[PDB]
């Protein structure tokens, strides 16, 4: 299957350089684009940039251009992220991901208008039950009949796996335990049945237009 | 003048088709500022396919 493994993380001194590698296996990196996204501790995610397979156009955010460099190797199928002059804000979890076949790698930790509101902030559901998580968008996220919103689940120490894509389809590899529905201002993710390993933070993110925002984060508690 | 205002049922169906093909894995250089030349390109390749 699709597998991505990040390496090179850990601790780095302030003002130095850092190089993080991301190896891929099970797919062709010479045709599929790659992306890198950062996530602060306790805060939402932040897309660092994206890069194509032919290494001809590497896009990034307009506020982090002087300290990030993205490269790739199709012969070794490994992406590389280079950071220079790291600051106190660089202590975050970076994550390399496929073209969002949406799948996100584990990432590495480095220690030196559309408004999406989740509902509720925290909830406790028992095992084998069905939980519901709502999401409200400030602007219209519907485009050409499809709602381009993805629902992911990130745990403490685990990366956000792309669970639900386009609000009506379940991703491959994940079992038939999560469904999605909604209309044009309100999305709803349902979990049936509820397992003990699904206790994480759910996030709904829409990338219909600029800017690509992320969810507020809704933790799931397993009752006992 | 406007040849394609993108609201009619078959053009919006084509719109939904390429938005889904975007959202499946990935495509090339981005969107939300379309061009009529790309619509003519799609229709000309459809002409060639039907021919």
């Amino acid at each position: 299957e699709v597998k991505l493994l990040e390496s090179g993380g850990g601790l780095v001194q302030p003002g130095g350089s850092l190089k993080l590698s991301c190896a891929a296996s099970g797919f062709d990196f010479s045709e599929y684009w790659m992306s890198w996204v950062r996530q602060a501790p306790g805060k939402g995610l932040e897309w660092i940039g994206e890069i194509n397979p032919d290494s001809s156009s590497i896009d990034y955010t307009p506020s982090l251009k002087d300290k990030i460099i993205i490269s790739r190797d199709n012969a070794k199928k490994t992406l590389y992220l280079q950071l220079s002059k790291v600051r106190s804000e660089d202590t975050a979890l970076y994550y390399c991901a496929r073209p969002r076949m949406d799948y996100w790698g584990q990432g590495t930790s480095v220690t030196v208008n559309i408004v999406l509101t989740q509902s509720p902030a925290s909830l406790a559901v028992s095992l084998g039950q069905r939980a519901t998580i709502s999401c409200r968008a400030s602007e219209s996220v519907d485009s050409y009949g499809s709602s381009f919103v993805h629902w992911y689940q990130q745990k403490p120490g685990q990366p956000p796996k792309l669970l639900i894509f386009l609000a009506s389809k379940l991703e491959s590899g994940v079992p038939a335990r999560f469904s999605g529905s909604g209309s044009r201002t309100d999305f709803t993710l349902t979990i049936d049945p509820v397992e003990a390993d699904d206790a994480a933070t759910y996030y709904c993110q829409q990338t219909n237009e600029d800017p690509y925002t992320f969810g507020g984060g809704t933790k799931l508690e397993i009752k006992r | 003048f406007q040849l394609v205002n993108y609201t009619d049922t078959i053009p919006a169906r084509i719109m939904q088709q390429w938005r889904t093909s975007d959202s499946r894995d990935h495509t090339r250089v981005d969107w939300k500022r379309p061009k009529y030349t790309s619509a003519l390109t799609y229709d000309g390749v459809k002409v060639m396919a039907e021919a």
